[PDB]
DNA sequence: GGAGGCCAAGATCTCAATTTCGTACAAGAAAT
DNA sequence: GACCCTTCGGGAGGTGCATCCCGGTCTCGCTTGGCCTCC
């Protein structure tokens, strides 16, 4: 069992964006801080491990194999287990405290869960977060607008039927009606909003209420839109990402990896790097990243680690240098006795 | 530098001839042919200074030398105190091998060594840790004694020194010694400092907006002096906006123009004193009277000169830091530039605090409008290192202080 | 032997303070700083040159070194908050590497964690979490600012263990009347009953370290006391 | 018998936390304070104190090694005795409590109790928390959501039969109707709180005994679900750590120490640097550290520092500099009297 | 066939609730 | 083979629209006998 650390840096091929509900407010979407508003934003190493642990799960379905007519031999509580370590049966054996070996037979007949880890059994592998290189090297991404197709260019408008032109001219009335109306509703809202800041707490009840009320008066305002709940044209609001060419540090540890668990993850790399995406927005194709990580390996007790070699992933290929890289990845993929089922 | 920074073969421009009829201290023209000598004695012998400033002698080889200006050197080699500017101890150890040989016959004593750090880093600069290289140069002569009146970020040698210690590359095992040395009777000195309440310095420092509400204070506190006084404001740009929002009802208004010099308006002001407008300035001066004596019962910094925060110095150092391969984030070097910076800023307040004392009959009080002082009574602030700048013998003043703006001076019951 | 000047210290509290009972008593600190200092586990050479540094009241047997004595700012003030030591049977503290497990039928007895002598021991103890600790002594300021600064020395109970009563920042700053004994006749550390000082009876020895020695009668100050920290600054 | 004072600065590489049960409350995950929300959180002096404790240990059980037979000589009192210091099994030195200076034959015997005591004997380690130096230097880390894997990716839907795919629509049906009532649950249940903050006293009581009835009303509802137990799609709550690369100062001491227990405590520095681990969350490598230890001693005699060496651990290696740590690491290793028994 | 070794029950409950560091000047050169 | 002499003034926008929603966990800090294996 060794103890592998791969350092490296994520280069940013398309911006690198995530939404978490922890980091985002009203005052628009931005990326998770490194402890404060105006702090460098950090790539969260829960991402980039739930993208590792589906790559490795997609690794393990390919690796048992798809049998029938592409469906995998296994249950769907198997499939979140391994890929969220979620179990809906509740019949994984929860390992009560002091149990000596915890998991260990698990840990050798599943080498996933033993690094991705489980409810009661530690995952080896850390994933850590990617903190950027440099000042800036983010940036609100995005953005635009929604604007009316038709409104645009005028040749669709011969697609169109007399019917759903005189529909297109509803929909647009509509849509500036609720505008002005809910314009204004907001209006009031945002000076309801403003008289947050002399917050008395006596009053910041009264105006909680006075404020989600006009919001469900927003709501109804909208809800009586026959032609389009919703209007079509609106600027969208952008998404803070890294920006193209962002170099973010990595650090990933896989503690006491055995070859067939190192092998597997060396595996999970290779398969995501077939579709090396990070994050949210991939209509925009932000997430995708060519990233390079040294392991190096650490027998404690030793002063010094030493280096085991390099993985390289480029859109070009995966460069997987170095001999025990490729020893881990043999004996992962010549292991025969690993038991993925409940 | 070379004579009072001049040549020999040339010096037949400002010889006897019409085109200036300066004429008054005729001899100086036919004597300063051959006045080898520097700068200082040319005052000693006249106030007169003829055919205008010549501050360099209407220009005298910048960098295209001098023929035999060896023979100076030779005057200083063989001489046993040399005094020379901290200038050609850095020229000797970064540019070529060695400007000034030496071998058992040569002690550097850097006194100011602070700024000397300070400055350090300016030349191309200390992203590849120029530093380090000046360390080698102190330790290969036979001793270098780095002094300086702000040599210290704390009372404690140990802890406040380290900036030194880890600058230069110095450590404990060849540090000789590590050692504050303060008076305790020298001088007195009543604070009064702005508290948390005073208005902010700046409504946005990033586009170097200074607060009207700020500037109405600072006027006022100002103009409530009854004496003669000197203001060391930050900037340039500050010593302007604080000239252009008073009203000079107090006793003249000295000011320091962007880019002037110091001495004009010391001299403007030993003939009549009054309050002086002075930023940048200091390096270690002291608008001392004539035959000497503390002509300033009163010394306002009105803000801390805080240094700007420097990109370039960040993206420099994490460059270095990357191709060195030490894994720290830009934002750890962010904190250890500021950290850094606010040493640096310790130091210059020091300097501006040893502005008001030079005697030891000196009587100074000293008032800070900056909101950002910690208060004695608030030792959780950001800026709790700040109150080294007041020295340790006065310390008690600053534990018994004026506060202008203080903050919840009311009484708490749960005690 | 020094000369001795009325000092009171004020520190920054960093961690939550453990009062074993009777407050903290900063000569307590010191003969813990000297303990290490001169390494000597002995109490007699510890006291000796804990008297070279601090001053020592024959008359009273107590040294000039007040109990804690807790600085609250109007933005910060006393809390309650609770000292935990948890055990932590890690996955590989639980593992045959360590240590051989008795085992039945090739399977590894389980350690009973939830009771027994080998549980998860779950120890609460009441903290005081206060931004400053202020103390007030008679004695040598450069020792003992050098003690209280570059030594391994914490306030209230199992520094050397919990790390409970972490301080940074010591300031030292003289005090014009000795406040380390006695204020008004209300003590203000541990005193013998026969002093005369009117305070909180209890039991414990007078000189450091507090646990060892018979334990005498003794009078001791409240063992949470809070000062608004712009009176202590006073002076 | 030198008092070896350890002070540094331990930089994150990636976020540390700990879960502390003062600091964590239902408001959420924080870090220990020392007072109240707005102060300046502290890394635990006890959490360092257990993770070098552990890397003792397994230095110590290293040096001893295995037995002939493959299995660790320490039985389970023995390893507790090492471990977590309390004997289990009745038998330990019980030293009179009035002699500070006792144990010196167990502490030359055992330098792992001597540096971490036992119960009934005091230790000579003393390990401090790492004091954050700014005051931004934390955040909400982690947290984000558990998205369930088949609404995120439609390719993991080609290897399911149908017959899993309808056991999937089963489970979020069922998730959607738990989180319904669940929603309304609490919701009867703030406005309990809220009658609660009236106490009008009439019946208090009462509606504290009905708010339990409503917890146990939750967990009904939440056994009927059948095909999982825990909703799928859960927000992750985030928790605090320090941020990448913050600064904490660090204070450690070994007390009147000889060289074999400084030696020993060296070389857990050095075998806690293979995986320099503090805290939990391993699952987001948060943990990792590098921290330079200036070593200091007390002048035999004074009260000055003289400085010995400087331990600098990083991802690079271990840097011991000083001749003395050196020394004191050698006479550790060399010395064949250690006998880590009864 | 008496020693482990795992597992279920014991009735009660205290209480606490968050919105962004630092903004410059010099003096002085035998040069990189 | 020496200078000449360096231009004005305009005029600087208008609108539209700012989404829907999930879904917030297990624990456990103790002791005892009952039952089940089993040296």
């Amino acid at each position: 069992m060794r103890t592998l650390n791969f350092n490296g840096k994520i280069s940013t091929l398309e911006p690198l964006t995530v939404t978490v509900k922890n980091a985002v407010s009203t005052s628009g979407h931005r990326l998770p801080r490194n402890g404060g508003f105006n702090a460098a934003p950090y790539f969260p190493g829960t991402s980039i491990r739930g993208t590792l642990r589906h790559a490795a799960h997609k690794v393990i379905v390919d690796r048992v194999g798809l049998n029938a007519d592409g469906k995998s031999p296994f249950d769907l509580a198997e499939h979140f287990m391994l890929a969220q370590g979620v179990d809906i049966n509740g019949e994984a054996e929860t390992f009560a405290p002091g149990e000596i070996n915890a998991g260990a037979e698990l840990r050798s007949k599943n080498p996933l869960i033993s690094l991705f880890g489980r409810w009661g059994l530690s995952g080896k592998v850390g994933i850590g977060n990617a903190i950027p290189d440099g000042d800036n090297q983010w940036g609100m991404f995005g953005g635009g607008a929604r604007s009316i197709m038709f409104q645009r260019d005028e040749s669709l408008m011969e697609f169109l039927e007399t019917d759903q032109v005189d529909r297109l001219e509803r929909l647009l009335e509509e849509q500036a009606e609720a505008s002005v109306d809910i314009s204004q509703i907001k209006t009031e809202q945002d000076a309801l909003k403003k008289a947050m800041k002399s917050a008395d707490k006596d009053t910041k009840a009264e105006l909680q209420i006075k404020v989600r009320e006009l919001d469900e008066k927003i709501q109804a305002r909208k809800d009586q839109k026959q032609e389009s709940r919703e209007s079509i044209r609106r600027p969208i609001d952008p998404y803070e990402a890294f920006i193209t060419g962002a170099e973010l540090s990595h650090r990933m540890s896989i503690k006491n990896a055995t070859d067939e668990e190192a092998g597997l993850f060396i595996s999970a790399l290779i398969r995501f790097a077939a579709e090396p995406r990070f994050g949210g927005h991939a209509n925009h194709n932000c997430g995708l990243v060519e990233a390079h990580w040294t392991v190096t390996t650490w027998k404690p007790g030793e002063l010094v680690p030493v280096t085991l070699g390099e993985i390289v992933i480029t859109p070009n290929g995966v460069e997987i240098t170095g001999d025990e890289l490729f020893a881990m990845v043999k004996a992962f993929n010549e292991n025969q006795s690993f038991d993925f089922t409940a | 530098g070379k004579a009072n920074y001049v040549s020999l073969e040339k010096v037949r421009g400002l010889l006897l001839m019409d085109e200036f009829t300066d004429l008054d201290t005729v001899k100086v023209l036919e004597k300063l042919a051959n006045w080898s000598k520097p700068l200082v004695e040319f005052e000693e012998e006249y106030g007169e200074l003829p055919a205008q400033i010549t501050p360099e002698m209407v220009t005298y080889s910048i960098w295209d030398d001098i023929q035999d200006i060896d023979d100076i050197r030779l005057n200083a080699l063989s001489a046993n105190f040399i005094v020379t500017t901290h200038a050609m101890v850095m020229v000797d150890c970064m540019c070529n091998h060695r400007i000034l040989g030496d071998k058992e016959n040569m002690y550097l004593i850097i006194d100011e060594a602070d700024i000397f750090v300070d400055m350090l880093e300016v030349w191309i600069a200390v992203n590849p840790f120029i530093g380090m290289n000046v360390g080698r140069y102190c330790t290969q002569w036979r001793s270098a004694l780095l002094t300086s009146a702000t040599l210290s970020i704390t009372s404690t040698p140990e802890t406040g020194m380290e900036w030194l210690c880890k600058a230069l590359g110095l450590t404990s095992d060849t540090i000789s010694i590590r050692k504050i040395f303060s008076p305790d009777v020298y001088g007195s000195m009543k604070l009064t400092i702005a508290g948390a309440d005073f208005p902010k310095v700046f409504n946005d420092p990033k586009e170097q907006i200074f607060s009207g509400q700020w500037l109405k204070a600072v006027v006022e506190q100002l103009s409530c002096i009854q004496g003669p006084a000197l203001v060391l404001t930050a900037s340039h740009y500050e010593t302007r906006m604080i000239a252009n929002q008073l009203g000079e009802v107090s006793q003249p208004v000295y000011i320091q123009k962007a880019g002037q010099a110091l001495s004009e308006i010391i001299k403007q002001y030993q003939e009549k004193p009054g309050i002086l407008i002075s930023a940048g300035a200091s390096v270690g001066v002291s608008p001392r009277g004539e035959n000497g004596e503390q002509i300033f019962q009163d010394l306002i910094i009105t803000r801390i000169p805080f240094l700007p925060p420097d990109r370039m110095k960040a993206e420099s150092l994490y460059g270095y830091l990357k191709e060195r391969g030490y894994s720290r984030t830009f934002e750890a070097v962010n904190r250890n530039i500021y950290l850094e910076n606010l040493r640096k800023v310790i130091r210059k307040a020091k300097q501006s605090v040893g502005r008001g004392i030079r005697s030891e009959n000196d009587t100074v009080r000293i008032i800070i409008l900056d909101p950002r002082f910690p208060e004695p009574t608030d030792l959780s602030s950001k800026h709790r290192s700040l109150e080294h700048i007041i020295p340790v013998r006065f310390r008690r003043e600053y534990r018994s202080c004026e506060i202008l703006s203080p903050a919840y001076f009311e009484e708490d019951i749960q005690c | 032997m020094l000369n001795f000047k009325p000092y009171r210290v004020i520190m920054s509290s960093l961690t939550p303070v453990v009062i074993s009972g009777i407050a903290p008593s900063l000569d307590g600190i010191l003969y813990e700083a000297l303990s290490q200092a001169i390494p000597s586990n002995e109490p007699g050479v510890v006291l000796a040159r804990l008297k070279e540094i601090l001053l020592f009241n024959d008359e009273l047997g107590v040294f000039h070194a007040s109990s804690l004595r807790f600085g609250i700012t109007p933005e910060q003030g006393i809390g309650a908050t609770t000292s935990m030591r948890c055990d932590y049977l890690s996955p590989e503290k639980l593992s045959t590497a360590m240590f051989s497990p008795r085992t039945r039928r090739g399977l590894f007895t389980r350690v009973l964690l939830t009771g027994g002598p080998t549980k998860r021991r779950m120890t609460t103890r009441p903290a005081y979490s206060a931004p400053y600790l202020t103390f007030d002594f008679v004695g040598s300021s450069e020792a003992v600012e050098i003690l209280l600064n570059h030594a391994h020395v914490g306030v209230g109970y199992d520094y050397f263990s919990a790390a409970n009563g972490e301080f940074n920042n010591v300031t030292i700053l003289p005090l014009d009347i000795d406040t380390s004994i006695s204020n008004e006749g209300m003590a203000l550390r541990p005193v013998p009953v026969n002093s005369g000082l009117n305070g909180i009876k209890g039991v414990s020895p007078l000189i450091p370290p507090y646990f060892v020695g018979e334990k005498l009668n003794i009078v001791h100050p409240a063992p949470v006391r809070t000062q608004l920290i712009s009176s202590l600054l006073r002076g």
